C-alpha cells in the first residue's frame, strides 16, 4: 500500500542517533576497560523529508502498534528480540520451506539466461550434425 | 514505477452485449486497483474498487475480477450511456498510475 | 457533494498561479485530496496528493520543486501553487477526493476541471 | 512410525484451551488498558477421538519424555523457548544448507512440469526446421 | 586465511571436556530424579597435534576476540545465545534470500549430472526420428 | 502358544455377531492385538487393531462406524462385534499378535483363521 | 494410504536355486517393512522384520535387504517346502497396509 | 637485509642433517619463516613453516614425520633437522621471510639457496 | 589442496611490449594470491600482493588484477632485465602452494 501520512502535523527532520557495532579499529579503544562509557557508544546524524519518506514512517509505526500490541499479549516472554529472525525464518520457509514450482507466483527462480544458454546450445549439435 | 496497460484501445458493440476490458500490471498489485468512468466532458466517476467491489449507485451490469497482475472489468449488456473512456488504477506503491484509458463506442 | 474548480487561465512560462477547488456538501478534513491533469489529447497523470497535515504531500518527480499542494480545512479549500511553468504544464487540472484520510485512493469524487493553459 | 496406544486407559475427547494471538479487531480491545486481563485472553474447543488421534498423541507425548529431559540435561538456558525456531533451521540445513542432487532422496526438487516443458519444446525448432 | 600461531608458546595438547546431549539410554537414569548431578554429565578426551590444528586454534581465538568484543558493545541482551543460529540464517539468506544466478559464483547449484541427463536425451528422439 | 478363532458361520445382511479369538501359553496385557480379512480368491486386508486399553482401537476406514474391536485380558480373550454387515464382509477372518504393545506391527504369532460368512 | 505393489506375481523354479521377491512403496517407508510367509491353510508366518532382520527359527537362507521405496526377499537356495504366498507390510503409518502376494512354485 | 643458508651438500639415504639459515639487518623474532625446496629441472615447493613458537609448525604431507622445522631467535637462526632422507629429497633449498609473524606469505626476502644432495 | 595453474608457459616478447600472465585456481582464493620473480640464479623477489597491490622498489610497469578463480599479472611494457620465472602463491589454505612459473624471454 502507499502510505499517506494522516496526522495533525509531520516534523518533516529526522534527528537521529544509532549504535556504532564496531566503534572502534585502531589502538586499545575496544578493551572494554579502556573504551568509552554508556552514554559514549552512539552516533548521529540528520535526515531530510526527501520523497515524503519521513512522513510516511512516522504513519507506518502508528498503523503498526495494534497488531504489535496483540502480538505481546500472546506472548509469555518477558522482553523479546526475535521479531525480526522470526520474519527472516518465515521469509525462508515460504520461499524454500517446500518444492518452488517454476512459473508460479509464489517460487522466484530465473531460468531466463539459462534459456539463452540451452537455446544457443541447440546450435551446438543441430547445425554440425553431418 | 508501476506501469499499467489496458487493452484493447478501441470497441464498437451493440446494446445488450457483453464488454470485456483488462489492466495488466508490470508486476503484482495484489487487489489494490480500481476502475473509473469517464464520459465526454463531464467529471469522472468511480465504478470498481478492490478489483471486484461494486461503486455505490452503479448498476448490476458493471463486475470486476482479477489479482495479481491480471484484471478484468465486465460490463454484461450495454446500454447507449456507456459511451466514455475507462481506467484502471493501483495504490500499492507510489507514484500512483493511471492506464491509459479505453474508449467505448456504442455501434447503434 | 460537489468540487468547484478555479484559478485557470493563460500565463507566461516562468510564472507563478494558485489554483482552488473548493468543497461543499462534505467535511473536507476527513480526506486526502489530490490533483490529476489531463493533457491536450493524452490520458490522466497524477500530480499531487496531500494528507492531513500541510506537510504530508507526495509529488509525481516531474514536479518535485516546482509544484507545492496545500489546504485551509477552515475555509474548506485546496490550493496548487506553481512556480517555474513551461509548455508541457498546459493541462485541465482535475481535484479528486479520496474515499478516505489514511489511502490515496479510490477517487469516488472529481470535480469538472479547470484549465491552467502555459504558453506565450 | 504407526502409534499404538499401550497405556491402562484412553480418555477419547480432548477439551482444549489455547490462545487468540489477535483477539481483537475493532473497537479499542487491543489497547493492554481497555483489553482483557490475563485470565480472559484464552479460546475453547472440542476435539472427539477420529482416527484414533488422541489415544496416539496421548501415547507420543509419552515417548517424547525422555529425549526431552536428556535435552534439558544438556542446556544452561533457565528457560527453553527455542526448540522448534531450531527444528526449522536444522529443516533448512537439511535440505539446502548443501548442494541439492538432483533424483537423490535428500533434495526434493521436481523438475516434471519442467520435463514436459521442454520436452514439448524438442519439437519447437526440430519440426519447423526448414 | 591461514593460521600461524605466533603466540610465545603453545601447549600442543587439548585435555577437553563436554556434555553428552544424550548421557543415559537404558534404564531409569535419563529421569532428572534418578539421573546424574550438576559435575557428573561431562564426557572428556584427549587430541593431539596433527596438522599443527591445535596451535592454529588457539591464535583464532586470540584474533576473534576483538570482534565478538565489539559485538558484545552493541546488544542489549544481557546473555546472548544466539550467534551460531544467526550465523546460520544469515548462511542461508545468502544463498537462498534472494534469486540464485547459475554459473555465478554465489549460486552453489550444479547442473551438470543434469546435463549428463538431459545430453543424454538429446539422442532418445533425433536417432530414432524416422 | 496358540491363537483359536471362534463365533463364524452364515448370518444375514443387517446382523450383529461377536467374534472371539482366544490366546494360551502368553501373557496377552504384553501385546497389541489385531484382526486381518482374506476375502475368497483375494489377499490380506487389515481390518483393526486394539492396543492396551478398549478405546485405543483403530480401524480401515470401510469398517468405521460398523465394527468394533475390544479385549477382555482376565478372561485372555479379544472379540470383534460386527453389525450392518453386507456381502463384501464375506471372509476368512484372522488372528494376529504383534511382538509389542506400542507399535501394531510385525505379527509374529497368527491364528487358524474364523469363516464369517454374510449372505441371503 | 500407502500402496504396496510385490513383483514378480509368479516363480517357477527347481529345487536349490536362488529366488529374489521385490516390494515397492508409493512412497518411503524408510526400514519399517516387515514379511511373512502364508502356506496353504496354515497360519501365516513371520520371516524378515525391520527389512533385514531374520526371525527366530527361520533359515539362514531367507535374507531381506532394501530401504527407502526398495525392498527385496532372498531365497539363496529353495527346497520343496517353501511352496507359500509372501507378503510384505509397511507400519509407517495408518492404515496398515499389505502387499498382494507373491506364490511360488516348486519346478520339480 | 641479508638471509645467508648454509649446512648442504653430500648425505647418504637414511641419514640426519641439519641445515641453518641466518638473518642479517632486521629482528628475527617479529616475522613467521619459512623452508622452500626447488627439485633440478622443476619448480618451486613450499617444505615447511614456523611461526612464533617451535610448536608451531607446519609441514607439507611427504616431509611430515621426518623433517622439523625450528628457530633459536636469541642466536637470529633458523634450523631445518632432516631424518629418513631419500633420493626425492636432493635440492636446493630457500629460506623465505613473511611479511608478518601471524600469516605466512607474502616472501618479501628470500636466501641464495644452499644444495642438500641425497644420493649414494 | 589447491592447485595453481600459470598459463602461457612460455613468452617471447620484444623490449616495450605488454605481457599478460594468468594464474587459475582450482575453487576461489578470494584475493589471496601473490607474484615472485626469480631471475637465474638470484634470489625470488617479491613483486605483487593481495593480487593488485605493487611492492617497494619495484617498478610502475608491473601491475597485478583479478579475484576469486582468476588472477593476471601485466607488464605494460618490456625491458632486457625481465628475463625471469614468475610464480603465483596461494595463502588461503594450508598447504601453501605455488604455480608452475612462467619464463619470460626478451627477443632481441
Ligand atoms: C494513530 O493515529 C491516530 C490518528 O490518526 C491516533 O488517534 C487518536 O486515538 C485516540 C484514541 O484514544 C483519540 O483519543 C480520544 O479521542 C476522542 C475524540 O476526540 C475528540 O476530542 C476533543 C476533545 O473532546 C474534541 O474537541 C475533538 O472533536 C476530537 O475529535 C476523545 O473524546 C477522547 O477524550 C480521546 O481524546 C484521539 O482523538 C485520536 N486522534 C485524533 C486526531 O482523532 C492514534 O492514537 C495513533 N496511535 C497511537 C498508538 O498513538
Ligand atoms: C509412559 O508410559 C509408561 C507406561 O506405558 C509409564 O510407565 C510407568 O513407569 C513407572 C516408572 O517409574 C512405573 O512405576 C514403577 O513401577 C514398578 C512396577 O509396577 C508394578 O507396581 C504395582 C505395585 O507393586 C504392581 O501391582 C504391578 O504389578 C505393577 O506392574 C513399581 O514397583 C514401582 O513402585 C513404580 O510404581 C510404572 O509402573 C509404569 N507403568 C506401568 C503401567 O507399568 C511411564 O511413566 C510413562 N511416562 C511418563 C513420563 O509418565
Ligand atoms: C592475542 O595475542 C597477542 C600476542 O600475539 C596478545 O598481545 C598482548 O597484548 C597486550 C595488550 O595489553 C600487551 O600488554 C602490554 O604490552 C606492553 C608491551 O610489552 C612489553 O612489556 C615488557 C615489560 O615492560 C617488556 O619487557 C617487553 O618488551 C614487552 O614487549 C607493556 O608495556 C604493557 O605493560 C602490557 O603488558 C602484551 O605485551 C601483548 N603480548 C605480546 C607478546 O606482545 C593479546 O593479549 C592476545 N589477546 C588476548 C585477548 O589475550
Ligand atoms: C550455460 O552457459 C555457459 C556459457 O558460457 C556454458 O558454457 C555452460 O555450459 C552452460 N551451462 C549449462 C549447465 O548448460
Ligand atoms: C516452461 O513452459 C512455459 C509454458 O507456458 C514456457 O512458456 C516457458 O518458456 C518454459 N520455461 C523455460 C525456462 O523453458
Ligand atoms: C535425468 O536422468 C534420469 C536417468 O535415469 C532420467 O530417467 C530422468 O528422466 C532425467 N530427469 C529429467 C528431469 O529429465
Ligand atoms: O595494557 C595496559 C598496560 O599499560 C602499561 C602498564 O600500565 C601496564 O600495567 C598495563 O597493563
Ligand atoms: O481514550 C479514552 C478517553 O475516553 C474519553 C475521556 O474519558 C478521556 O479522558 C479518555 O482518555
Ligand atoms: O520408580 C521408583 C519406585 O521404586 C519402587 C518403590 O520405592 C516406589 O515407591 C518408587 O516410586
Amino acid at each position: 500500500e502507499a502510505i499517506v501520512n494522516a496526522q495533525p502535523k509531520c516534523n518533516p527532520n529526522l534527528h537521529y542517533w544509532t549504535t556504532q557495532d564496531e566503534g572502534a579499529a585502531i589502538g586499545l579503544a575496544w578493551i572494554p576497560y579502556f573504551g568509552p562509557a554508556a552514554e559514549g557508544i552512539y552516533i548521529e546524524g540528520l535526515m531530510h523529508n526527501q520523497d515524503g519518506l519521513i512522513c510516511g514512517l512516522r504513519q507506518l509505526a502508528n498503523e503498526t502498534t495494534q497488531a504489535l500490541q496483540l502480538f505481546l499479549r500472546a506472548t509469555t516472554e518477558l522482553r523479546t528480540f526475535s521479531i525480526l529472525n522470526r520474519k527472516a525464518i518465515d521469509f525462508l520457509l515460504q520461499r524454500w520451506g517446500g518444492t518452488c514450482h517454476i512459473l508460479g507466483p509464489d517460487c522466484c527462480i530465473e531460468p531466463h539466461d539459462w534459456t539463452k544458454n540451452i537455446t544457443d546450445k541447440i546450435d551446438q549439435i543441430i547445425h554440425d550434425f553431418v | 514505477e508501476i506501469v499499467l496497460t489496458q487493452s484493447p484501445a478501441t470497441l464498437s458493440l451493440s446494446p445488450g452485449e457483453r464488454a470485456t476490458l483488462s489492466c495488466r500490471a508490470s508486476q503484482s498489485v495484489s487487489t489494490y486497483l480500481a476502475w473509473y468512468q469517464h464520459q465526454p466532458g463531464q467529471a469522472p466517476r468511480l465504478l470498481i474498487y478492490e478489483a471486484s467491489n461494486r461503486a455505490t449507485g452503479i448498476p448490476a451490469r458493471f463486475s470486476g475480477s482479477g489479482s495479481g497482475t491480471e484484471f478484468t472489468l465486465t460490463i454484461s449488456s450495454l446500454e447507449p450511456e456507456d459511451v466514455a473512456v475507462y481506467y484502471c488504477q493501483q495504490r500499492a506503491s507510489w507514484p500512483l498510475t493511471f492506464g491509459g484509458g479505453t474508449k467505448v463506442e456504442i455501434k447503434r | 457533494v460537489q468540487l468547484l474548480e478555479s484559478g485557470g487561465g493563460l500565463v507566461q512560462p516562468g510564472g507563478s498561479l494558485r489554483l482552488s477547488c473548493e468543497a461543499s456538501g462534505f467535511p473536507l478534513r476527513d480526506y486526502a485530496m489530490s490533483w490529476v491533469r489531463q493533457a491536450p489529447g493524452r490520458g490522466l497523470q497524477w500530480v499531487s496528493t496531500i494528507g492531513g497535515n500541510d506537510n504530508a504531500a507526495n509529488y509525481a518527480d516531474s514536479v518535485k520543486g516546482r509544484f507545492t499542494v496545500s489546504r485551509d480545512n477552515s475555509k474548506s479549500t485546496i490550493y496548487l501553487q506553481m512556480n517555474s511553468l513551461r509548455a508541457e504544464d498546459t493541462a485541465l487540472y482535475f481535484c479528486a477526493k479520496s474515499v478516505r484520510l489514511s489511502r490515496p485512493s479510490p477517487f469516488d469524487l472529481w470535480g469538472q476541471g479547470s484549465l491552467v493553459t502555459v504558453s506565450s
